């Protein structure tokens, strides 16, 4: 077998139990396997988040997101919200959080919301049509002041400074967007969030310099 | 004088016929320590030295865990004891898998040598430099195998192996007669007592240098270390 | 020493590559060529090797190829690897075409080309190129260009250079002989043909030993053209009555 | 001599010999004597088998091994290659019986071993093999066949054959058999007088007899010698010497 | 018979100016019939010839014509020019035929190549 | 060895001519401080000053004892300076890369009481290009008449000439030389013949053979060189002879003494289980 | 003995290939850089000059991205391959995040490429080093050099080449934080530093200047001679 | 009975006629042209002490620190060749990370010396995956950690191997530095006469001035993660010792 | 050809103070013939989880041995067992693993946790999961989950709920089982006994 061992190309024919144009070669290897990450080729009931409502907009002093959990906390910095598939939220996001700690890690620095919108899309966007359906929203601060951007499955990825997704989409975006104002105090900010929300029909965060807060 | 063109590899043939890499792989096992094997008509037992670098560190361990009912003892190398443990585990969790029963321990130890003799035969390698004891259980009783750097494999009853194993290897051969109808105790015992003819004749054993791993007919393999080693020392006479 | 000249991949105790020396130093045996940059055109002037009575005559030229409709090129070393040498280069400027449909700009074509001489020189079990190339051409970022490429994979633009045999004098006499900014066609002709009867110690000159090449930008359109031996005659009757003139 | 050309398989002396195949073949005599005879109605082994210490079991590290269920083989040499060429006997009979359905001959078993064993007297990347063995079987239609192959690659038919340290001897005292007429019970106490006379005590202490036969009695399948007749074989051997 | 021949997503947990233009389901399945087909020709000849050459007369044989077939093929160009591959056509049995790999899309005169040393790197297997 | 294939090698040669055969003042400056990099000095290290005279022709001697590898410091360290009084007189310096500084010590001591009795514990590993010129810094040009030299040392078992294999041997065992001059007997077999030593106690005993001065050699080969009980054991029977009569007083103490300096050896490199 | 293969130890301890290999650096022109508050200025020393050629295909000074510069010491065939895979790379990361390139990332693409080179028998290293100046996303001048062997770290002034440890001397002597107040005092100082080698000023030296939130600028042979004749009134 | 000249020790795959290895020892062998590095373990915590190297004034010392953070609760300590560790120090934090995201919990340092030990193992066999490497690194490393069975250090050797030491010292003065801390160390002691007697053995074993910013320090204790002295810091522990 | 094929099961977990709850139906069936009247859904991991599975059996088997092969993995790698959130991420990762073909299995998880209290865990064919304090599944989940909604308590009232509730929902369903198999995790260990249905 040392003949063998030296052509760096394993061949079936080379392998034990080999007769025919085939034999008891593909009944050989049924173990378990020692160590890899890889998902399955392509060839039941699948949770999915229908009646959930998510807001979220961006001023002075912070980004505000409220929802109806919904909402996935990637670090003490980076927040993130969930639309369609849980499974795949998760995963993604947990992909995501494990991103950005081999970075901070490795440049002794924090990572950029744009940086980490652009991560996500990227991973995202490798298996366009094959069956993913996510919405993210995610919000963080960095060097650049506050951020916030929307990302989805199909490959869009897009900025703004006021967002909303769900059944009461439409209620909540107009009372929002009737309320809105850049130079607002945070009381006035919690109030306008609260107002749409419940218009809409509760959760609510805040996210600051140093890292995000539970208000309710 | 002669020698100094054929051996330096193992793919050319001395004019005598011989193979000098593999003799002069076969000398790395004499710079390990002793570590003694025996078995009787039920358990299987390992007694194994340790050594320490200094007062401050821990001493490197020997014996390693395989299966259930598979054990091994080490002296030699150390990155070839590992890849060789990983091998065994592999093959171990493979054959529980498919077939829902425990591996023969002559199966396992036939794979072990056919895959040890492909690096004596091809160029851009070198032979393994380490030297196993395997204690198992199965349908046929207890088992004591030896491996080594040659890719052969040998079925004993009691051996030695490592630095100055001469005098273990003495003592076994002489109280060979009462092994097959000790129990557990006594034997334990005889495994020490061979093991501590290695020594000079000044010092002795004790509680931090020691290990043991048994196996049985209903008794899984499992190992013991430090404090649980005083049971199995207590009844030692003083060195006759 | 002689301990360090086994293979390419071998640094000497003071960081030198001797097989890439002497690689460079199998160039000069090879026989000699000449660039000169003028103000309305660029000139290429060889030295004819196959000398003997019994060969023949059947090709466009012996040493000068055409890569593109805007370049020309001139070796000097192993006709193998010359050959080699030339079919990538074209192969290079077809793909740049077709990519990008325009002409390849002269120094991408010779970086391009370069860097493959390079390749050669670091990775074990292959030998280097013993060949110099000398380029020329128009572009419509610089004008006229003249450059020059050795086994190294090294190159560098020229006013006027020489590579082969007796280079060295050569390059002596053009350093003296070249005026900046003030030279026409016909005077790089002059300045050519006296450098090359200086650097040939062989026997007189004669239409049969050199070959010239005329690069020049004619009605918005790129013109290449070997001299015949007419007008290498009169060149030469007219340099040999100068001189005589001298006298 | 041929210094200066034996440091590789792929090196012609010139004289035209390959001295690594010549240095793998006196590699051989390194080891004990295995003997075969082939006698009417079947083929009877014997191995000299050294002991190395008392700490071993008996069936310890064997000689003798079962290639298929009709053949036999018994090796000399380095024990590795030996166990390497018996799995791949074991493949190759496995392999003909799965495509074809019947029991493979014996001579085509011998043509497959011996080319694959002089495949690797060829190339610079692999070393020669540094075993002799000899396969034996019987059938009905076929009847009682024996084999060798040596390190370079040659197979033969023999009515007799040794291996080893002493194959001179071995062979002299086999010369001087009738085995055409006689029968695997008249051949056993033959193979083992053979064996004990070709022994040396001076420089082996000790050693164990190993025999095994495949015949017309086992009914065309190879198997150990029952102990009785392992005994009576010795004690006729023993008592011959004196 | 030569031309009948008989869960691969990896997650980074073990450069995209270099590779674009391409997604998993497209790839997934072919476009045409005849394209894997036509793809691995040779690959399934040898592995056709390998088999009845195993099932007739033993293992050495195709070991040996492996053995051979990689010797020969180690002393090429590298990979950024054309080779000519003569020994090994006259080992492989194609030096007296012509197929449609030959007068179609002779690859001699490929309109895209790589950089030289990406490629070199390529082949041994670093990138 | 081939870097790439097919590659064009040449064989080792065991005279050591591939070489020496090939036989700028840049390179005679890098050859010059070469040179002095690696000379041997000897010194006094109570004030750091090299001694302008050899160390044997300022102090007469009458007995010298040379020990050298570790096992053997170790024994004359436990069993013969254990009982008196010694002061050191002198050190050597080398480097080289095996010995980086100078555990690597040669340390020279004379007995107070009888400032004509000698010791020498080297520890560091002396270069083929080093030995004459230590042979000069430590005896000189002209020789005394009246000296006799004890020589120690340990050598693998794996480098002995036996007909049989290395690992049927009953190690550890000693082995003598000594030259024509030397009246006495030694305590264990000579050397057998096919067998040969070198280095630096070859280069003493061909000085003192060359010489006309008595002297012996003493080898242990064993198979465990590092620092070992048994090994500085089998070194006992010498202590019989008349060289080392005179000079040992207790033996328990000195087992005691070296049953402590066991416990404090050099950590090993984690490689071997 | 043991300095003929890549992959080799000596017995006490030593890569001798990699050193060789390094040697080739100390033959070429000398590279100075100098890191101000608001700007960085990298200076070359033309080796020798040539009047019939043209000085625009022989330049020392490389820019790598928007915000990165580059300049070598070494072997100048294998500087163009380095140069070419860090545009590349420079290219490729903001493919994958909108931000720009750091001078650390570049510096760490450019040494692991180095490093992966000598890590095989196949292959031999790359002999020349580099200094990398630039300024961050946030503004934040940096410099860092790279060797052959693979590795790299930070400076505040540094010199490569041929005769650098007089400039390097020079440069810790004259380094102050008054001497970094303005753009020209910063200019000045390298000259400063270079005129130390170089036969004549003016003739053999060439400077790139780069400002925060702009490109790299080239300085020519008219301006070089003013600060020549400013720094000798 | 002639002297010959006989060669073991130029080639990986080599045994010497007692079955040394030769390269292996060459290339520990190497670690000692590095810097001294200390490590203390007790039952308060873990000290890792270590001397950096200043060539020029003009270097940034925030740039060649020689302890870095595998995470928040291991440190490290580097000695001997530098480009080699980095590839080292990569394959321990990406193994981390991983182990986090497949297990949602976090490694033990005896875990994460094992996982970075089993990538020095594999050398000489370039015929196996091309990204191999064909000789054995030329680095050292200590680490540092708390985990369920309190704090903890470990040793790794470039022949690949790992044990556990409650004081271990490596670089240049290893043996001066071992065996000052075997006369030193005892059980029952606090992470301050720790933190003290290591800078007494570096600044006893150091060639330069011991100033306060030709070293760095730091520590990790139960309940805090790895923290690495400031100047401030590590000036008010150098006074008066 | 279908590579999927319902069969009948139905589980049950309870999270306790300090205890854990498992049960399950003992019947396989393939919609309507029965297969056996004695097939467990609870599978003993370690000494402090138990999983239990239903659905298709073949992918429900082939999960377990690869869960089993897992965990031994895990003990020899890190030389201790692995706790119960580790194993439900594990689980997690396996079945996301497979997201384009899935298994077709529910998986409920019980056991304790490092501070000694019950924990239970619901999974999807997905790998989606949380912590709950009481979860039923398989088939009869629908009608079987408003009953545990509408009525922490302690073992022994646990038990009599746990076996109304399986007597009740037996009777109105077609794929139950005619034994009943209860688990217990504590502190001493594990202990299960069996109750005919």
């Amino acid at each position: 077998m040392a003949l063998a061992s030296v052509l760096e190309r394993p061949l079936p024919v080379n392998q034990r139990g080999f007769f025919g144009l085939g034999g008891r070669a593909d009944l050989l290897d049924l173990g378990p396997g020692s160590l890899s990450d890889g998902l399955s080729l392509a060839a039941p009931g699948i949770e999915m988040l229908h009646g959930t409502t998510t807001l979220a907009f961006k001023f002075r002093h912070g980004v505000i997101v409220a929802a109806d959990k919904k909402v996935i906390e990637i670090n003490p910095y980076l927040l993130g919200t969930m639309a369609g598939g849980a499974a795949d939220c998760s995963f993604w996001e947990r992909l995501l959080a494990r991103q950005c700690r081999i970075y901070e890690l490795r440049n002794k620095e924090r990572i950029s919301v744009a940086a980490a919108s652009k991560l996500l899309a990227n991973m995202v966007y490798q298996y366009k049509g094959m069956g993913l359906s996510m919405g993210t929203m995610i919000c963080g601060w960095d060097k650049r002041g506050p951020g916030l951007y929307y990302v989805d499955s199909e490959g869009n990825r897009i900025s703004g400074a006021t967002f909303s997704v769900g059944s009461g989409s439409v209620y909540a975006y107009g009372v929002m967007d009737r309320g809105y104002s850049y130079d607002l105090e945070v009381e006035q900010a919690y109030d306008l969030a609260r107002r749409a929300i419940y218009q809409a029909t509760v959760n609510l965060y805040h996210v600051r310099e140093d890292g995000w807060i539970r208000v309710s | 004088m002669f020698r100094n063109q054929y051996d330096n590899d193992v793919t050319v043939w001395s004019p005598q016929g011989r193979i000098h890499q593999i003799e002069y792989a076969m000398e790395a096992v004499k710079q390990g320590s002793a570590t003694v094997g025996l078995k009787s008509k039920t358990h299987a037992v390992l007694v194994a030295l340790k050594r320490a670098q200094s007062e401050l560190a821990a001493h490197q361990k020997k014996i390693l865990h395989v299966d259930n009912h598979i054990g091994i003892s080490i002296a030699g190398l150390t990155a070839d004891a590992r890849l060789l443990c990983n091998f065994m585990r592999q093959e171990c969790l493979d054959s529980r898998f498919v077939f829902d029963r425990p591996l023969p321990v002559s199966r396992l130890v036939s794979l072990i040598g056919s895959k040890t003799q492909i690096p004596t035969q091809r160029y851009g390698r070198r032979p393994y430099g380490v030297g196993l004891l395997i204690a198992g259980y199965d349908d046929m009783g207890p088992h004591i195998f030896q491996t080594c750097p040659s890719a052969n494999y040998f079925d004993c009853r009691a051996m030695s192996i490592g630095a100055r194993s001469q005098s273990a290897r003495t003592y076994l051969e002489r109280h060979m007669s009462e092994f097959m109808e000790c129990n557990l105790n006594e034997l334990v015992k005889h495994g020490l007592r061979a093991l501590r003819e290695t020594l000079p004749a000044e010092q002795d054993l004790t509680t931090k240098n020691v290990s043991i791993g048994i196996v049985g007919k209903d008794l899984e393999f499992t190992i013991y270390d430090d404090d649980d080693v005083s049971p199995f020392l207590e009844g030692l006479e003083e060195r006759p | 020493s002689r301990r360090y000249d086994s293979r390419t991949t071998i640094f000497s105790p003071e960081g030198r590559l001797y097989q890439v020396e002497y690689a460079m130093e199998a160039i000069g045996h090879a026989g000699t060529c000449l660039g000169i940059l003028a103000n309305d055109g660029v000139l290429l002037a060889a030295e004819r090797r196959n000398i003997h009575k019994l060969l023949d005559e059947v090709f466009f030229s012996e040493k000068i190829y055409k890569l593109n409709e805007d370049m020309a090129c001139s070796v000097a070393g192993i006709t193998s690897d010359a050959n080699v040498l030339t079919n990538e280069l074209r192969l290079i400027a077809q793909r740049y075409l077709l990519q990008y449909q325009e002409p390849i700009p002269c120094e991408q074509l010779v970086t391009a080309l370069c860097d493959i001489k390079q390749a050669y020189t670091q990775f074990g079990g292959k030998r280097p190129f013993g060949v110099s190339l000398l380029y020329i051409g128009w572009d419509k970022h610089y004008g006229f260009q003249l450059y020059q490429s050795d086994p190294s994979g090294n190159y560098g633009g020229w006013k006027a250079t020489c590579i082969g045999n007796n280079s060295a004098a050569a390059v002596s006499m053009l350093k003296q002989d070249y005026k900046e900014g003030e030279m026409t066609l016909k005077s790089a002709l002059a300045l050519a043909i006296k450098v090359l009867n200086k650097t040939m110690d062989v026997s007189k000159l004669s239409a049969e030993k050199v070959e010239i090449a005329t690069l020049t930008r004619e009605n918005g359109k790129t013109v290449i053209r070997v001299l015949k031996q007419k007008e290498v005659e009169q060149l030469i009757k007219k340099h040999e009555e100068e001189e005589a003139k001298a006298e | 001599i041929g210094t200066g050309y034996d440091l590789s398989a792929s090196t012609f002396s010139p004289d035209g010999r390959v001295f690594q195949v010549e240095y793998a073949m006196k590699a051989v005599e390194n080891s004990s004597t295995a003997i075969g005879i082939r006698c009417k109605d079947g083929v009877v082994f014997g191995v000299e088998k050294l002991v190395l210490s008392k700490l071993y079991e008996e069936g310890s590290n064997k000689r003798l091994f079962n290639v298929d269920r009709h053949v036999g083989m018994a090796v000399a040499g380095l024990l590795a290659d030996a166990r390497s060429l018996a799995d791949i006997a074991r493949e190759e009979a496995s392999n003909f019986r799965s495509n074809f359905g019947y029991n493979i001959p014996l001579k085509h078993l011998a043509d497959r071993v011996a080319m694959y064993v002089h495949a690797y007297t060829l190339y610079s990347a692999v070393r020669p093999f540094g075993c002799s063995f000899m396969l034996g079987s019987y059938s009905v239609n076929d009847g009682a066949q024996l084999y060798m192959i040596d390190p370079s690659g040659v197979s033969y038919g023999y009515w007799g054959c040794a291996i080893g340290k002493a194959r001179q001897a071995a062979k002299t005292e086999i010369e001087k058999l009738q085995m055409k007429e006689m029968t695997c019970r008249d051949i056993v106490k033959e193979v083992a007088k053979i064996i004990y006379i070709v022994h040396d005590e001076v420089k082996d202490k000790a050693f164990e007899l190993e025999l095994s036969w495949v015949g017309e009695l086992t009914n065309g399948r190879h198997e150990i010698v029952p102990k009785d007749i392992r005994e009576e074989a010795e004690k006729y051997a023993k008592e011959s010497l004196k | 018979m030569n031309a009948r021949g008989l869960d691969s997503i990896p997650v980074t947990e073990l450069d995209l100016l270099r590779k674009g233009f391409s997604c998993v389901k497209n790839e997934l399945l072919p476009s045409h019939p005849l394209e894997l087909s036509e793809k691995n020709f040779q690959l399934n000849q040898d592995k056709m010839n390998f088999s009845t050459l195993r099932n007739i007369q033993g293992l050495f044989a195709p070991l040996k014509l492996q053995m051979e077939f990689k010797a020969v093929q180690q002393v090429q160009r590298l990979p950024f020019l054309s080779s000519s591959n003569l020994s090994l056509d006259v080992l492989r049995g194609n030096d007296e035929t012509i197929g449609f790999e030959d007068i179609l899309n002779d690859p001699s005169q490929s309109e895209v190549m790589g950089e030289p040393h990406l490629m070199v790197e390529y082949k041994l297997g670093l990138l | 060895a081939a870097t790439f294939f097919g590659e064009v090698v040449k064989a080792p040669c065991r005279a050591g001519t591939e070489d020496e055969e090939e036989e700028t003042p840049e390179d005679r400056e890098v050859r010059l401080q070469l040179a002095r990099k690696r000379e041997v000095r000897l010194l006094r290290r109570q004030t750091k000053t090299s001694l302008e005279v050899s160390l044997l022709e300022k102090y007469p001697c009458s007995k010298f004892i040379i020990a050298i590898g570790n096992n053997a410091v170790a024994f004359l360290s436990s069993f013969v300076m254990n009982s008196g009084v010694w002061e050191e007189v002198g050190c050597a310096k080398l480097w080289n890369e095996w010995c980086r500084t100078t555990e690597a010590f040669c340390v020279f001591y004379h007995l107070k009481s009888n400032p004509s009795v000698f010791l020498c514990q080297c520890s560091c590993y002396v270069a083929e290009d080093q030995q004459y010129q230590w042979l000069e810094k430590v005896f000189g040009s002209c020789p005394r008449k009246n000296m006799q030299i004890t020589i120690l040392t340990c050598r693998h078992v794996t480098d002995y000439k036996t007909s049989e294999s290395t690992g049927s041997l009953p190690s550890p065992f000693l082995r003598a030389l000594k030259t024509q001059n030397f009246k006495d007997s030694a305590c264990c077999p000579l050397l057998e013949q096919p067998n040969i030593v070198h280095d630096l106690p070859a280069a003493v005993l061909s000085y003192c053979q060359v010489w006309k001065i008595p002297a012996i050699l003493y080898l242990c080969y064993t198979d465990v060189m590092k620092l070992d009980l048994i090994t500085v054991e089998a070194f006992k029977p010498i202590l019989s002879t008349r060289s080392l009569k005179g000079l040992v007083k207790n033996i328990p103490q000195s087992t005691e003494i070296l049953k402590k300096l066991m416990t404090t050896n050099e950590i090993q490199s984690n490689i071997y289980t | 003995s043991y300095d003929r293969a890549i992959t080799v130890f000596s017995p006490d301890g030593h890569l001798f290939q990699v050193e060789y290999a390094q040697e080739a650096v100390k033959k070429g022109s000398t590279a100075v850089g100098v890191r101000g508050r608001d700007i960085v200025v990298l200076g070359v020393e033309k080796k020798s000059v040539a009047k019939l050629q043209d000085e625009r295909t022989v330049r020392k000074i490389c820019a790598l991205d928007d915000n990165v510069c580059m300049a070598f010491a070494g072997l100048t065939a294998d500087a163009r391959i380095v140069i070419n895979r860090a545009r590349v790379e420079c290219q490729s990361h903001r493919l994958t995040v909108e931000d720009p390139v750091t001078v650390e990332y570049i510096t760490r693409y450019i040494a692991s490429l180095k490093q992966r080179y000598t890590q095989s028998n196949g292959r031999r290293p790359f002999g020349i080093s580099a200094l990398i100046v630039g300024f961050d996303f946030d503004g934040t001048p940096r410099l860092y050099q790279t060797d052959p062997s693979g590795t790299y770290h930070a400076w505040k002034a540094n010199a490569i080449g041929r005769g650098a440890k007089s400039v390097r001397e020079f440069l810790e002597k004259n380094y102050t934080d008054e001497a970094i107040e303005t753009d020209d005092l910063t200019i000045k100082l390298v000259i400063k530093a270079l005129l130390e080698v170089v036969q004549s000023g003016g003739k053999n030296i060439e400077l790139a200047v780069m400002r925060r939130d702009q490109s790299l600028k080239i300085l020519n042979p008219e301006e070089i001679e003013k600060y020549v004749a400013e720094i000798e009134k | 009975m002639f002297l010959t000249r006989s060669e073991y020790d130029r080639g990986v795959n080599t045994f010497s006629p007692e079955g040394r290895l030769f390269q292996v020892e060459y290339a520990i062998e190497a670690i000692k042209l590095g810097s001294t590095a200390i490590g203390i373990q007790t039952s308060e915590g873990v000290c890792l002490a270590v001397e950096k190297r200043i060539t020029s004034p003009l270097m940034e010392p925030s740039s060649i620190e020689k302890i870095v953070e595998i995470d928040a609760h291991i440190g490290c300590a580097m000695s001997g060749l530098i480009a080699d560790a980095k590839t080292l120090i990569d394959k321990a934090r990406v193994e981390t990370q991983n182990h986090w995201f497949t297990y949602n919990e976090t490694m033990t340092v005896e875990s994460v010396t094992q996982a970075v030990s089993n990538l020095a193992l594999q050398f000489g066999e370039e015929d196996a995956d091309p990204g191999a490497m064909s000789r054995p690194f030329g680095v050292a490393l200590l680490f540092g950690g708390v985990d369920e069975k309190g704090p903890q250090l470990f040793h790794m050797d470039p022949s690949g191997t790992f044990v556990q030491c409650d004081a271990r010292a490596i670089g240049s003065a290893s043996e001066g530095a071992q065996s000052s801390l075997q006369e030193v160390y005892h059980k029952s002691m606090t992470l301050k006469e720790a933190i003290k007697s290591s800078l007494i053995i570096l600044k006893q074993v150091m060639e330069e001035k011991l100033n306060a910013t030709n070293i760095e320090l730091a520590t990790v204790q139960p309940g805090q993660n790895f923290h690495m002295f400031t100047k401030e810091e590590l000036e008010e522990v150098i006074k008066d010792i | 050809f279908s590579p999927y094929v319902f069969n009948g099961g139905t589980i049950l977990a309870i999270a306790g103070e300090d205890f854990a709850i498992v049960a399950s139906d003992t019947r396989l069936s393939e919609g309507f013939s029965i297969h056996t009247r004695d097939s467990p859904k609870c599978y003993k991991l370690t000494d402090k989880t138990v999983i239990g599975c239903s659905g298709f059996h073949g992918d429900c088997l082939t999960l377990t041995k690869i869960i089993e092969a897992r965990l031994k993995m895990y003990k020899h790698s890190n030389n201790k067992a692995m706790t119960t959130g580790a194993i439900a991420a594990m689980l997690s990762t396996i079945l996301y693993s497979r997201r384009f073909f899935p298994y077709y299995v529910y998986n409920i998880i019980g056991g304790l946790d490092e501070e000694g209290k019950g924990a239970v865990y619901s999974f999807d064919p997905v790998g989606s999961y949380q912590r709950d304090s009481f979860k039923a599944g398989g088939s009869a989940s629908a009608m079987l989950q408003p009953l545990l909604d509408n009525q922490p308590l302690s073992l022994d009232r646990a038990m009599r709920l746990v076996k109304d509730v399986f007597i009740s929902a037996a009777e109105r369903d077609v794929y139950t089982g005619d034994a009943l198999r209860i688990c217990i995790v504590t502190k001493e260990g594990i202990r299960e006994e069996t109750v005919s249905l």
